[PDB]
RNA sequence: GCGAGGCGCAGGCAGCCGUCGAACCGGGGAUUCCCGAAUGGGACCUCCCGCGGCUUAUGCCGCACUCCGGGGUUUAUCCCCGGAGGGGGAACGCGGGGAAUUGAAACAUCUUAGUACCCGCAGGAAAAGAAAGCAAAAGCGAUGCCGUGAGUAGGGGCGACCGAAAACGGCAGAGGGCAAACUGAACCCCGGGCCGACGAGGUUCGGGGGAUGUGGGGUUGUAGGGCCCCCGUAUGAGACC
RNA sequence: GGGGGACCCUGAGUACCGUCGGUUGGAUAUCCGGCGGGAAGCUGGGAGGCAUCGGCUCCCAACCCUAAAUACGUCCCGAG
């Protein structure tokens, strides 16, 4: 099918027409808002693998975030030399996670399912996020996604239950080296990461 | 083993049928029946478990 | 008054009774601060509760009529 | 003070109605047990909360 | 406000009685949410009289008091006698 | 202005002829509607003519069809509207690409379209 | 339901309610002012000021913002239909940000400490959960919790101090679904009708989605699955509504 | 419901490498994040506490859900 061709094209954008397409696309995107809904996913194979379907209740949102780490605000009280660091710091959440949370803030009645990287220049990074409406009967009637309509699945992106959240929590490792990862970071004294 | 559905409620208060064996939730009774059969029929001799580890576990449990 | 005798009459009679009892309650409330030799100090309470009964039963009758019509 | 909003006037009215002594029949009924309430007020010594 | 829910009670003080005798004025403690038009309509409908003027004030106890002056064709003494004020 | 996957300029009469061929093939011969089915037919070498819409967004949907058809030696033609392509294909939604397996009563028309495409830019 | 008294804390005056069964008690209803997420628009005062429909009038309904699924037009994101989020909760939970007094007999790595506190997000629990694992004579077989491993391996101005997992014995035990290969509208939702029983189930019409793929199928390692070929079977057995 | 095949499928800015900051008992051998690079993809891939080569053993990531055994007490029963 065409999914393998899309995957092959997006394997390395600079080695295909995707390089020029993305060069024009970022020029177009830099003038768009930080969070904006789009009609169809750019990477159809990635969307389908992560769970997107062509039915009512699924929306796609492109989010742009700034590259780099974070700078801590200046400390007002006294600090010891080990606590004065300001510049060389990075967020413990990935930029994909931050973009997902921004999309969740923009859309209050929807739930984050997954997201994928779609491009980046030297200043910005772009992610496309799949949102699901849990109150739509079409969504409720599909057993693949109907689980998201339950009460205890509220704010999953904020609580760290998406793929990016699990990657940040370190739930992708088992056995040696993952002692302080399960059952939760807080349950392991918050020292597993 | 009994595979009777368990009623659970939605955010809006709608009813869902939950499989007691795996936890999957459905809105259609036909879908629930089809899932129960196709997924757990091997417990009644209609099929075999999926996975080498599960097959070994079931063989050890049986004998 | 009693709920049975209240239910025995219709909506218009209930409304007229409610208006009469409201006026009578106002008159007794005036007489309470006017005079001192009050033979029955429970007139105000009895009138208030009869008004409550009349309103409740009238609303019940309206609900029953709507249910029957639908 | 000359110009007063209605809500503040109503709150002052409630405080004024609160400020009064315990009824003699209440004292008789309680058998000298209930003699006062904690809402008594003197306008020049104990001031209002608002 | 619907009439028969406006008037709470009459006022039977010495000032009230003197006003009744002299200026053809009744005086009622009425609902605080009622306006002058509501008071006028309530008095007219209840007592089958014509109201000339309505003045209102809010007492220091939070109640609303209304002075209702009747037209010269109607006597407030008769209404007071009907209401028991005398 | 045209998307990068468009390799040549198709005249309006040629596009209309392609749409008419698609309609006749749907009526009497055999067609495949949908990008997945068209790609599978091209890979299996069963397609006699491929029709691609010029208003596909994103371009990744049909960006492989021109190189694949050139590699497999199968003629293809561009049409303006995917909505009208789907309407000709008979479905109630737009079709990004269509393949003609059995021309049926449009054999000569398909041959003429293929010859014109080969002469113009192949 | 109880069965003769009752009208709160609360021992008074006068009255009234109860045998047509009260008070009281279990269940179901009615009323439920204003502010408050406060939501049509405003608040130096929990009070004020509006616009569209119906209504004779009384009076009732609708009108916040950020979105989702739709319709219309003036295409203004303007109007209408249906549906979401907001705020609260003693402790427990999940995800981020993160000190110093103090100890080291001073103090900077360290400790205090991923602590106090801050920010965000859920529930009656939450999170985790079915091996690209643990182990090497042998093997085990999802997750979570308890005992122990153990102040051990190990970190540390190797200073003060910090510090596990596997295995073993227990409580409880349960496993499933996608993406793709293949097929190709055989599909889902909303509303109406008809059969069936009013339900399950079956069928039909209009609208919204859907060929940028709805539905069917498939979920795994000395491999599993799709497709093709060959032999057999269903007459039966079972599960669920 | 079982056998065979020579055809097809099995998740990418991902695994992983270098460097920087945080975190960890994780020590040249923990986990998380930023920056610069970045595959194979079934004739395939990963792990086995410094790095590489050979053997052997175990396994199939980069998608999702899952009751019971547990934690608490604004509340209730019971007890000291
Ligand atoms: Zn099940």
């Amino acid at each position: 099918g065409m999914y393998k061709y899309i995957r092959e094209a997006w394997k390395s954008p600079k080695k295909s027409y995707v390089g020029e397409l993305l060069k024009q696309r970022m020029i177009k995107w830099r003038r768009e808002p930080v969070v904006v809904r789009i009609e169809r996913p750019t990477r159809l194979d990635r969307a389908r693998a992560l769970g997107y379907q062509a039915k009512q209740g699924y929306v796609i949102v492109r989010v742009r975030v700034r590259k780099g780490g974070r700078k801590r605000p200046r400390w007002k009280g006294g600090r010891k030399p080990s606590k004065m660091g300001q510049v060389k710091y990075s967020p413990k959440k990935s930029l994909q996670w931050i973009a997902e949370e921004k999309a969740a803030r923009k859309f209050p009645n929807l739930e984050v399912l997954n997201s994928y990287w779609v491009g980046e220049d030297g200043m910005y990074k772009w992610f496309e996020v799949i949102m699901v409406d849990p109150h739509h009967p079409v969504i409720k009637s599909d057993p693949k996604i109907a689980w998201i309509a339950l009460k205890h699945h509220k704010g999953r992106v904020f609580r760290g239950l998406t793929s990016a959240g699990k990657k940040g929590r370190g739930l992708r490792n088992k056995g040696k080296g993952a002692e302080k990862v399960r059952p939760s970071i807080r349950a392991n004294e918050g020292k597993g990461k | 083993v009994k595979l009777k559905a368990i009623i659970v409620k939605d955010r809006d208060g709608e009813e869902f049928l939950r499989c007691p064996r795996c936890g999957m939730v459905f809105k259609r009774r036909k879908d629930y029946t089809k899932h129960v059969n196709k997924a757990h029929g091997w417990l009644f001799g209609r099929g075999k478990p999926k996975g080498k580890r599960l097959q070994k576990k079931y063989l050890k449990a049986s004998q | 008054m009693k709920p049975s005798e209240i239910r025995e009459m219709s909506i218009e009679e209930i409304d007229a009774k409610i208006r009469e009892l409201r006026l009578q309650l106002a008159k007794e409330r005036g007489l309470l601060t006017m005079g001192t030799s009050l033979e029955n100090p429970m007139v105000i309470r009895n009138l208030r509760r009869d008004i409550a009964r009349l309103l409740t039963i009238k609303k019940e009758k309206l609900r029953e009529r709507e249910k029957g019509k639908v | 003070a000359r110009n007063k909003p209605l809500a503040k006037k109503l709150r002052l009215a409630k405080a004024l109605k609160q400020n009064r002594r315990v009824p003699v029949w209440v004292i008789v009924k309680t058998n000298r047990r209930v003699l006062t309430h904690p809402k008594r007020r003197y306008w020049r010594r104990t001031k209002l909360k608002e | 406000m619907d009439p028969y829910k406006v008037i709470i009670r009459p006022v039977v003080t010495e000032k009230a009685i003197s006003l009744i005798e002299k200026e053809n004025k009744l005086t009622f403690i009425v609902d605080r949410r009622a306006t002058k038009q509501d008071i006028k309509r309530a008095v007219e409908e209840i007592f089958n009289v014509k109201v000339e003027k309505v003045n209102t004030l809010i007492t220091p106890r939070g109640e609303k008091k209304a002075y209702v002056k009747l037209k010269p064709e109607y006597s407030a003494s008769e209404v007071a006698a009907r209401l028991g004020l005398f | 202005a045209k998307p990068s996957y468009v390799k040549f300029e198709v005249p309006k009469e040629l596009a209309e002829k392609a749409l008419q061929a698609v309609e006749i093939a749907r009526d009497t011969g055999k067609i495949r509607k949908g990008t997945n089915e068209t790609t599978k037919a091209v890979e299996r070498g069963q397609a006699k003519l491929v029709i691609i819409a010029e208003d596909v967004d994103p371009e990744e949907i049909v960006a492989h069809l021109p190189p694949l058809c050139e590699e497999k030696e199968i003629p293809y033609i561009y049409v303006p509207s995917k909505k009208e392509l789907g309407a000709a294909a008979g479905i109630e939604v737009a079709a990004a690409s269509v393949a003609i397996i059995e021309p049926g009563k449009a054999r000569d028309l398909v041959e003429e379209i293929a010859m014109k495409v080969k002469e113009l830019m192949k």
